[PDB]
This record gives C-alpha cells, sequence and structure tokens, in this order.
C-alpha cells in the first residue's frame, strides 16, 4: 500500500458518502467512489468483489471501511487494461464514411442494442463536451475528452 | 479557538464602529462616554414605554459597572464570526438553483439543509419554519430571508 | 360506427429524430345525410 495519504482519501470519501448513517457503505456507493478516484474497471466486478450475485436488497448490502482498503488494492491490481487503437478501430468499423457525418442515431443504436444498459439520460446528457453537432467527431476528439479522468 | 478578542474587533468592516458610536452617542444623553440607568431607562423609553423588567441591569451585570465605548463595541465584536455580508449569500442561493427565481421547494430546502454537510437535527432546523416566512405551496424565498437575516428588513416593529 | 370520409394525416419528425408538428386533409365529407334517410340510420353524432 501507499503512505496514508490515499487512506486519508478513502476516509474523506467516506465522510464525504455519509448518507443515511456515515458508518455503513452500499455497494453502489464504494463502486461509484472507487471508479471515480481513477480506477476504470467496474462492469463485471461485482461477482469478483462480493463472491455473491446477490443483488435484491439496496438498503442493506453490508459493506465497512475496514476490509474496503485491500478490496481497493485487489481491484487496482489493474486486471485490464485497453488503449485507444481497438476503440478507433472498432468505431471506425462502426463508421460509415470514414469521417463522420452524422454520428447521432447510430451511437445511440449501438448503445440500445447493448443488453446490459443502465441510462438513458446519460445519452442524452453525452452531448456536452465538445459532441455538440450531429456527430460531427470523427471520434478522436471524444475518446482524447474521455481518456482524460 | 481562544475567542477572547484581544483586538478591539479587528477582524471587521470599521464603518459599523461608526454607527455604533453614533448608536453609543445618541443613547448617553449624559454623553460622558459611559452608559447609565438615567441614559437607558429615557432614552429606551424614546421608543419604548418605561419598561418594568430591570433587563438594563441586565447590560450593567452582562459587564459589570458602568461599560466604556471600546467595552461596548467588543461586547459586540465577540457576537460577530462566522459570518458575512449578503452578497455572498445571495451569489450561493443563486449558484444551487439556476433558475435564481428563490423556489427554494420545502422537501427540497430540507434535503439541502438538513441531511448532508454537518449533521444536525430537523428538529431545530424547525426553528427557520416557524419562525421565518416561508413562502406558499413549499417554494422558500430568499431575497426576503437574506434581508432579515442582515439589518435590510426585520420581521416586525415595536 | 363508420369512418364516412377519406383522410390523411402526415407526422413531421426532423433530422435530430424527434417530432415536430402534424398536418392532416380531409377528402369529401358525405352529404345528402340530413336529407331523407335510409331505412334504421341516422345523420350524425352530433345532434344526438
Ligand atoms: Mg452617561
Ligand atoms: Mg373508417
Amino acid at each position: 500500500d501507499f503512505s496514508e495519504e490515499q487512506t486519508a482519501e478513502f476516509k474523506e470519501a467516506f465522510q464525504l458518502f455519509d448518507r443515511t448513517g456515515d458508518g455503513k457503505i452500499l455497494y453502489s456507493q464504494c463502486g461509484d467512489v472507487m471508479r471515480a478516484l481513477g480506477q476504470n474497471p467496474t462492469n463485471a466486478e461485482v461477482m469478483k468483489v462480493l463472491g455473491n450475485p446477490k443483488s435484491d436488497e439496496m438498503n442493506l448490502k453490508t459493506l465497512k471501511f475496514e476490509q474496503f482498503l485491500p478490496m481497493m488494492q485487489t481491484i487496482a491490481k489493474n486486471k485490464d487494461q485497453g488503449c485507444f487503437e481497438d476503440y478507433v478501430e472498432g468505431l471506425r468499423v462502426f463508421d460509415k464514411e470514414g469521417n463522420g457525418t452524422v454520428m447521432g442515431a447510430e451511437i445511440r443504436h449501438v448503445l440500445v442494442t447493448l443488453g446490459e444498459k443502465m441510462t438513458e439520460e446519460e445519452v442524452e446528457q453525452l452531448v456536452a463536451g465538445h459532441e455538440d453537432s450531429n456527430g460531427c467527431i470523427n471520434y478522436e476528439e471524444l475518446v482524447r475528452m474521455v481518456l482524460s479522468g | 479557538p481562544q475567542r477572547a478578542t484581544s483586538n478591539v474587533f479587528a477582524m471587521f468592516d470599521q464603518s459599523q464602529i461608526q454607527e455604533f458610536k453614533e448608536a453609543f452617542n445618541m443613547i448617553d444623553q449624559n454623553r460622558d462616554g459611559f452608559i447609565d440607568k438615567e441614559d437607558l431607562h429615557d432614552m429606551l423609553a424614546s421608543m419604548g414605554k418605561n419598561p418594568t423588567d430591570e433587563y438594563l441591569e441586565g447590560m450593567m451585570s452582562e459587564a459589570p459597572g458602568p461599560i466604556n465605548f471600546t467595552m461596548f463595541l467588543t461586547m459586540f465584536g465577540e457576537k460577530l464570526n462566522g459570518t458575512d455580508p449578503e452578497d455572498v449569500i445571495r451569489n450561493a442561493f443563486a449558484c444551487f438553483d439556476e433558475e435564481a427565481s428563490g423556489f427554494i421547494h420545502e422537501d427540497h430546502l430540507r434535503e439541502l439543509l438538513t441531511t448532508m454537510g454537518d449533521r444536525f437535527t430537523d428538529e431545530e432546523v424547525d426553528e427557520m419554519y416557524r419562525e421565518a416566512p416561508i413562502d406558499k405551496k413549499g417554494n422558500f424565498n430568499y431575497v426576503e430571508f437574506t434581508r432579515i437575516l442582515k439589518h435590510g428588513a426585520k420581521d416586525k416593529d415595536d | 360506427n363508420s369512418s364516412r370520409f377519406g383522410k390523411f394525416i402526415r407526422i413531421n419528425f426532423d433530422v435530430t429524430g424527434y417530432i415536430v408538428g402534424a398536418n392532416i386533409e380531409t377528402y369529401l365529407l358525405e352529404k345528402s345525410r340530413a336529407i331523407r334517410q335510409a331505412k334504421d340510420e341516422r345523420t350524425f353524432h352530433i345532434f344526438y
């Protein structure tokens, strides 16, 4: 582990996610905070973390700050690290004329054809951040923007 | 910390001490630079109706004997801390809701106030409800609230 | 109940993919219904 600076960051996030009692942590809350604190891989880690696919009780999904720390390490061992070459090739295959004339409709289609989907307000929210025109980007600007957090 | 205010209220603008010296001059009918039973019992009676309760002895007992100009200034100085003029509160109220119409819904108000930040009880928060005038249909205006929080406006008059 | 008039409804979308308006038109409202009626029918619903 690093010095106590990362423990201090986890503590201030702990007091930051103190709704409905500071002590108890929801797995949704811990997942959100760990993702935002510089760990992209969050999709299929629920089984790798809980050890139990039980996702029925939203009110009481038990987690404590003590065992939370090794969880962060066993996640941060970086089980997967992709780079933009695969992403851009997939999008250029998804692309139609090589420049991105009007990409707005088909990106929504491809994101609604995936089974593991959660949100639509984010789908309408992605227009922010240089994604303003009718799919004007050839995906390089948006890849650069997303790969900056 | 110590919170003794060793300096004479140095952590504030000095305009308020000209208003305070004007108030001191107008209360001091003896004009000796010191308050008195003779002073207040008639200057307070100028707008008041000769109150029977002996709370001016409350002042002269809060600070024993007749109080100096600087004593009055510092006993107000200990009363001001952790507060700022209306500009910053107005800007914050403009920030939290984009519309800036001051339509702070009662549910929204309680959610934004009692829940997050420094934890405190909604029961003591209710003093902002039973006393401060809240607008109808749940929303809560702030400009009048900011004015009454500052010296700009008062709920009633004597 | 008889749909005794032709109609054509045009719905307007946008390049973005959202509805923006509509336009309709009717063809040849049947007449001679107020004048003498066949057996066991009625002119129109408004009169009722
Ligand atoms: Mg005097
Ligand atoms: Mg018909």
